[PDB]
């Protein structure tokens, strides 16, 4: 969960190399997009869009071993001074747009680091963010230019809970080497369904393992199989992804000199071509060139 | 869309001045 | 039935001329661009750095720093700045002759620029030397525990008539 | 990085001028210009 | 990204064509 | 953020107008 | 129409020229006020105002800090060296990726000695080079686009 | 004014430029194509100035470079213009030499008496792409350093000088402060009159043998 | 009566042979200033560094510097080394392909390359991706407070056979 | 080999460049003081070179300047001679310039077909003299520095321009890292184009109109 | 002896170059192999070894770390400053001190439209000029001189 | 005394600004000269000396009042690694012109740092120090090339004491403004003779000063004088001077090198002119140039 | 700082040149060599 | 030290020389 | 130091007219 | 005096050298 990111890695969910750290859990890879304006004024409300598409018929493992549907959740990661737009400066349409979303910061201040925890995955296989945009005319360390938009997007259950602790939605190895002796299905009084296993052969050893139900199992009964063989199956139909944007916090009056400037340019363009005409008809009289 | 009408106006209006500029330069003898 | 002289000099004013618009739009962010970044005006100026380019504490300034204090203080516009129980003016290092910092002398009661032997007052009026006119003064007001410094606009308490650097 | 603006730009403008070369080596080869060899 | 690029692409291939016949144009009612 | 667009429409005009002003200035290609 | 100059051919300096090769400045529309002073400003003044209009449009990103000991998640070189880049990650040999970056400039040095075996110039009167260009130019745009993508994927751009 | 232009054109000897000059003339044959090379000029050119602005401001080392960079986008007058234009224009330098590249090739105009003018633009290209590789990394930002730190390994593979390059290249055994400061100069001194010859030459060429025939 | 073209040929070789001696001469200082100065190659090598280029204290890093503890510091060449009750060798991180840095994972029990997805054993060893030979080693003693760091002359430990860059 | 020489000679006809060449002559009143320009040169050629090398250790930067100066003279190899030899062949530059220039005067000939190429010379003397005043202050030691804080103040003196040529000159109100920065691009960049760009005039005239006549 | 070709003052070509004042390299010893191949090596390589030798027995010194806060005593620029520096401690004037160190390049620019009115090139036939000259090199030489010494002892060289 | 200067100023003898602290009370100056050789190999015994001339036969005034001869003090800084010679390092010669002479260190470890307190003024009109130069071979932070070497050398008694008192060999202004009434010339009854003084005149203040003789008195009697009239005399004859010199700790290799470079410059030379003079015999013989 | 060995070199070389070209330029007054004017 | 009296001679070699090098080899001034 | 810039001063003028005479001594001995 | 000395010696030693290789080199007709 998004708020599992700010638990164990508080400072940023990005690291320095670039990898989020939602990726230390949602082990597996799906693709992530991201809709951003090219440019944008400043104080000024735009629309992200994050994409985090999946099979919406396709179903996971839940916790226990049902058979359920997947949750979507992204970090959205803005410049300096952008921030989610204020309830009243968004317009109709992309109210209507974004649904029921609870934005949250990462941590106090950082405003511009957006999480968005669970949201049912077959009505926000794309999430809508209202930003608003800073203005470098009233704060004097927000400056016009193109900056980076960093979005991490996951569908599906994790693989490791912040205790460090394995979750049903992964594959289970074996533990040393030699022969399986029996794979029985016991139980204790609270969790339901489990797996045991044992191995041993040779002068040495006699240990076990025990698998919480919910993938599925590929073994038969009895095999010389050494440390790490894939005892399981893959229940896994989720992924995390990351992607990069760039954002241009742009000047109007930048652009308003540019527009005059280019004006400028063609107008000279056709007086040149134009001057050049005179001359064709000069020399075609004048016969001295 | 604005984009479009935006772009084939800039355009007739300087192939306008174009032409209006070539005719009216000829008019006074200057082409 | 084709162009003159005059006419033809006529599209050179106007042709060449739009181009020169062109040129002199492109040169203005240029010479700009190399007129460089104002230090910050927006007050009269700000903080006074030590010789490291910190900040002074008027805490540990008057704890120690000279008694009898006459100490070299990063001013306005980088200049080293005498500060003198603290003194509610600056005086400018900078002797008016041609730039040299200048030594106090508690001994004379006078500062002696080294370069070409001109002198001046405890508080920064020629007296002899090569030098023009008089040390420059700012205002040293204490906010928090630093000392700010702001441009000196009135007339000088020395001479009588305004500033020569007001 | 992967610039698509820029990538673009470079992309489309290979391709128009890689195009219009060849036309124009045609144009000279259909009507071969004075000394045209 | 790469709508953006082929939108890009698609433009300056495009583009020139536009003002090659623009050319052309006032090239015609000029008197070639 | 019309601006935004008529910003981007200038450099494509530039760049036609240009290519338009070489052909009609030196008569063709 | 036009203003126009033709070959004098009873000239035995441009003769002697034309025979070598090079008599062609000396006949055409003149290279002075018509071509140098007329429409050489306006070439200029165009790529300065799309390279200007791109320079507003689309500013220079600054990007982080550089870190030594965190190598970012993608790290290509710039366009014009993703075709050599790609070579160069995907040769297990290093010493023959060396030796193929350093034939681009080495081997197009050999072109005007391997194509003096005739003296044609247009393209549809040399379809060995036409072609041989044409594969060169396809196979670099190929690398291009495969520097893009992960290397697993890219000597196939992963659609076969 | 007591006539300046004939004191000058007596011992410049302007009329015979101008006369010489004006003996020139462009063959039907050349068309749009035959612009590329003097687009690419146009681009450097536009380097020239714009790099030598951002000498007034940036600084050539770890501690300083990356916040320069910084200082010109955020505090210069017009810096963002300035660096903007210079990052635009180093990619167009690139694309309209390849493009000119393209013409001469489906030209034949590197051909008998023209193989040094190609030769020239090899060297050339070379040139530009080393401006290129070395730029890219001044910022010394993430990507220049980490752009850096893969290339600067390369030359290792060649047998006897391999190490004794990189590390000409480098400053030492590894990327840090020597090799900011060689890029630097690279960038700044050494291309900038390595390209300048090589134009020279290239256009004195081009001068002397005038444009190739028509196809 | 006058010297003929084989005596103006060996003055030539004679006299332009001893213009070139001055020129090499010359030139020889000058290849010399290019190649850089040797980095102290007194020892075999000596301090690591941390993340800002200071020095490591083993009672600091064995402190607080993870638990299971796998930590990037400068070590030899500049070169970001893995070290790993402190272990007597140092893991050069720079991964044998391309040279990005390689960061570890406790989960698999493998460094991985992210470049290109080559991995390495807990010691160095690769096990797969482009990488062709496996991760550098290094001496570790600890001297002092602080951890000194020396070449691995010897043969492989991981291969059996005298090393690859030696 | 195959005949090499014919190869080149036939498309950059070498042989008109050689008679070109030997068919100049130097008359009798031509003695070994006419060899104080070229002299001048010489020592330019010195600094070109020597200067470019040092490019490859110095930092123009208030925190390294002076100590990237101790590294040149105490690690790199040769780093003081390279150094030494800047040193006084920026002094020797200056030092056979004037004595040029006492040659050219002495011996008239600045006169009538020659005074742009005497202009030419004392823009030349300008800008070595911009060469000296800037490298004298690069290594940040308290000489350099307290040469330029006095200089800098100069302009000031100026009416309306004054403050702004000395902004523009040191970067600021005060000398300081910008200061620095200037005078590095000054010194390494501009002033170098500069030179080359006059000198080429400077030697082309002369090849044009050949030495003054006899005394 | 030596080599020596005498002006042909029968080609109206050099005639009209003489007139002009220039046609001085037409005749002589041969500029090319006589001195450009021999004698200008050996002025190259002399004047290198000249300034190696002082670069070896000499070297250049570095001086301390720039202090902000303390003046050195003793503050000149280089030797070829000195004349300029001297004008420019000495005057009271600031702007008259200015505009005599920029009337040095601007003064020299027109010594050959002011000596223009004469086509005499031997000294010994300028004595105007030649004086002049010799006056302001005294001068230029006095206050170099001038410039090392205190101020108030300065202006008279501390000699009377 | 060069042991004050120690005493006040611990760090150094020297000021940012070059300025010796020895001038902070010996304020006359006079001049002070060196000698150093231009240059010197690593590992050898040099001579500096220093030259604190005076005119012999003029006297000063001595503590009390009496007219006494002088005395003469130096302080000498060299460049690192530089150091007074270890006696059997020193020639025989060297050791007679040296004398009876003390040379101390500024401080510990400060040994290029050598202060040389009082000597008789006639015998040691100048100081020849014996001094070892250091060795870049074996000693890594010693570097072939060129220093400076500051010089300070003093003749006279001083005008300040370390406590920040005058001593009786100065000037003697007057306090404040007005007429002079008595100069009377009491005394303790331990030191000898001294010199009192009044003033007054109109409303306010009665004051009084005395004056340590042994200067001079040049008033008379009862004059209006303000604040700081000269009613003294200067008696101070001695005085202090600065000076500084540069040495060349030289490479024999080097130079080695260089003679060896000169000397191909010197060979290629005469084989230019030689091959010139072959040419122009071919030139004479076959007209063809 | 007044370096007297570059000094001495400036001074000395400045007197011998301004010499040489006095004496060069009397050499062609006493004796002028062909068109010498 | 004779190796430092004869490396200052050896300059004023150089420089005698080179004057002597260049009357001979062009035959005066 | 004012006696090692006349000594400077002295050698560089005089070293000429060594150099000079030197020149003409060779001259003389290979026959002008 | 060893300056002397060796500074005439030097230019003896040199003018030597290049006598003894003028008449030298004449001698073997090279020159
Ligand atoms: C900002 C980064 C993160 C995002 C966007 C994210 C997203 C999500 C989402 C949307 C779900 C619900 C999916 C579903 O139930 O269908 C989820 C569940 C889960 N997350 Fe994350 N997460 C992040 C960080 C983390 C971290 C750091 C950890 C590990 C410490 C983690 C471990 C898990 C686990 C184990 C589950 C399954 C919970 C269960 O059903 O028992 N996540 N995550
Ligand atoms: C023997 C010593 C020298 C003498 C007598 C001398 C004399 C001359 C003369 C007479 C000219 C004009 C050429 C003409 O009339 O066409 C000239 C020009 C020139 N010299 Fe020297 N020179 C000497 C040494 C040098 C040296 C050592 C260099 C070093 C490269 C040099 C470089 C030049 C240059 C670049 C020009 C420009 C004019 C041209 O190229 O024609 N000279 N010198
Ligand atoms: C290294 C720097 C110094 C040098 C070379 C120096 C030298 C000397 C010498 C040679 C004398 C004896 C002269 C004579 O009696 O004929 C002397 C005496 C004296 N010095 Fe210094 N001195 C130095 C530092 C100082 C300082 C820092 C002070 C003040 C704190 C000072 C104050 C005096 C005074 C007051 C006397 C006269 C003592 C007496 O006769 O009562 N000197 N000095």
């Amino acid at each position: 969960y998004p708020f599992w990111a700010q638990q164990t890695y508080p400072e940023t969910p990005r690291e320095p190399t670039g990898r989020i750290v939602c990726a230390n859990c949602h082990l597996a890879a799906k693709p992530t997009e991201v809709e951003v304006p090219q440019s944008v004024l400043p104080d000024t409300v735009f629309k992200a869009v994050v994409k985090i598409p999946y099979d919406t018929s396709v179903q996971q493992v839940g916790a226990d071993g049902s058979k359920v549907g997947l949750n979507v959740g992204a970090v959205l990661m803005l410049p300096e001074g952008f921030k989610i737009a204020p309830e009243d400066r968004i317009p109709e349409e992309l109210k209507e747009e974004i649904g029921d979303v609870y934005f949250q910061p990462y941590g106090e201040d950082k405003d511009n680091i957006v999480i968005v925890g669970p949201l049912p995955g077959e009505q926000y296989q794309e999430i809508v963010f209202p930003v608003l945009s800073p203005n470098p005319a009233n704060d004097k360390n927000i400056h016009f230019g193109k900056y980076s938009v960093h979005v991490g997007g996951n569908r599906g259950r994790g693989q490791v809970y912040p205790t460090g602790e394995k979750s049903n939605n992964n594959l289970y190895s074996a533990a040393a080497t030699g022969t399986i002796s029996k794979i029985a299905k016991q139980e204790g009084e609270d969790g339901s369904v489990k797996y045991l296993v044992d191995i041993k052969t040779e002068s040495g050893e006699v240990v076990s393992d025990t698998i919480p139900a919910g993938p599925e199992l590929i073994v038969s009964e009895g095999q010389a199989v050494t440390a790490g063989d894939a005892l399981t199956n893959n229940p896994n139909v989720g992924g995390f992804g990351q992607l990069d944007a760039e954002i241009v916090l742009q000047d109007a009056n930048r652009v308003g000199w540019l527009i005059a400037f280019v004006a400028l340019v063609m107008l000279a363009q056709v007086m040149l071509v134009l001057k050049k005409k005179q001359v064709e008809k000069v020399q075609a009289a004048e016969m001295n060139f | 869309m604005l984009a479009i009408v935006a772009y084939i106006g800039f355009l007739a209006l300087f192939t306008g001045i174009a032409a209006g500029l070539l005719f009216g330069l000829r008019s006074a003898k200057i082409l | 039935d084709v162009p003159d002289m005059g006419r033809r000099q006529f599209m050179n004013l106007l042709t060449f001329g739009t181009v020169t618009g062109v040129a002199l739009g492109a040169l203005y962010p240029v010479v700009n661009y190399f007129i460089p970044p104002a230090a910050g005006g927006a007050g009269g100026g700000t903080t006074a750095k030590d010789e490291l380019g910190n900040d002074v504490s008027v805490s540990k300034f008057l704890e120690s720093h000279n008694v009898g204090d006459r100490t070299l203080v990063q001013g306005l516009k980088g200049d080293p700045t005498y500060i003198v129980a603290i003194t509610d003016y600056g005086i400018n290092a900078v002797c008016t002759h041609l730039g040299c910092v200048v030594p106090w002398n508690a001994a004379e009661n006078k500062f002696k620029c080294p370069c070409h032997g001109s002198q001046y007052d405890a508080t920064g009026k020629v007296v002899r030397g090569p030098a023009p006119k008089s040390l420059a003064l700012s205002h040293a007001k204490t906010e928090n525990d630093k000392i700010v410094l702001t441009s000196w606009t009135e007339t000088d308490f020395r001479t009588g008539e305004e500033p020569w650097w007001s | 990085m992967v610039e698509p603006l820029l990538s673009g730009i470079v992309l489309g403008l290979i391709v128009v001028t890689l195009a219009g070369l060849f036309y124009a080596a045609y144009k000279q080869y259909k009507r071969p210009n004075e000394l045209g060899g | 990204m790469s709508g953006e690029l082929l939108n890009a692409a698609l433009l300056s291939f495009g583009l020139i064509f536009v003002g090659w016949a623009l050319g052309a144009l006032l090239l015609k009612i000029q008197g070639a | 953020m019309a601006i935004l667009t008529l910003g981007w429409v200038s450099l494509l005009v530039v760049f036609t107008w240009s290519i338009a002003m070489v052909v009609w200035g030196r008569n063709g290609l | 129409m036009a203003t126009h100059k033709k070959p004098d051919l009873s000239d035995p300096t441009l003769r002697a020229k034309l025979a070598k090769g090079m008599g062609h400045n000396y006949y055409g529309e003149p290279a002075w006020p018509n071509d140098l002073l007329y429409v050489f400003p306006i070439v200029i003044m165009g790529s300065f105002a799309c390279i200007v209009a791109l320079a507003v449009l689309d500013p220079a990103m600054t990007g982080e800090p550089a870190n030594p000991f965190a190598t970012p998640l993608e790290i290509l070189p710039e366009w014009y060296l993703y075709p050599v880049f790609q070579i160069l990650r995907s040769l297990p040999n290093k010493l023959l990726g060396v030796l193929a970056m350093a034939s681009v400039p080495l081997g197009l040095i050999l072109v005007p000695f391997i194509e003096n075996v005739n003296k044609f110039q247009n393209p549809f009167r040399r379809p060995v080079a036409t072609t041989v260009f044409l594969f060169g130019t396809l196979v670099t745009l190929w690398l291009g686009i495969g520097a893009a993508l992960p290397l697993d994927k890219s000597l196939t751009l992963g659609l076969f | 004014m007591a006539n300046v232009y004939d004191w000058f054109e007596e011992r410049l000897e302007i009329q015979a430029i101008a006369e010489d000059v004006t003996s020139k003339y462009v063959p039907p044959h050349v068309n749009i194509f035959y612009c590329l090379g003097g687009i690419t000029l146009v681009c450097f050119l536009i380097q020239f100035a714009t790099g030598f602005a951002m000498t007034f401001y940036y600084k050539p080392t770890v501690a300083e470079a990356y916040s320069s960079v910084q200082y010109i986008m955020n505090e210069v007058n017009f810096g963002w213009l300035i660096r903007s234009i210079h990052r635009w224009s180093a990619s167009m330098m690139v694309l309209m030499m390849i493009l000119h590249v393209f013409r001469v090739y489906l030209t034949g105009g590197f051909k008998k008496p023209r193989e040094l003018t190609w030769v020239s633009g090899v060297i050339l290209a070379v040139i530009t792409v080393s401006f290129g590789v070395t730029g890219y990394s001044l910022p010394w930002d993430q990507v220049g350093y980490w752009a850096v730190k893969i290339v600067s390994g390369v030359p290792e593979a060649i047998p006897v000088v391999g190490v004794l390059i990189s590390d000409l290249l480098r400053g030492g055994s590894s990327v840090g402060q020597a090799t900011l400061t060689r890029y630097y100069s690279a960038h700044t001194f050494v291309l900038p009159w390595l390209i300048a010859v090589f134009m020279l030459f290239h256009f004195l060429m081009i001068r002397k043998q005038g444009i190739s025939g028509p196809l």
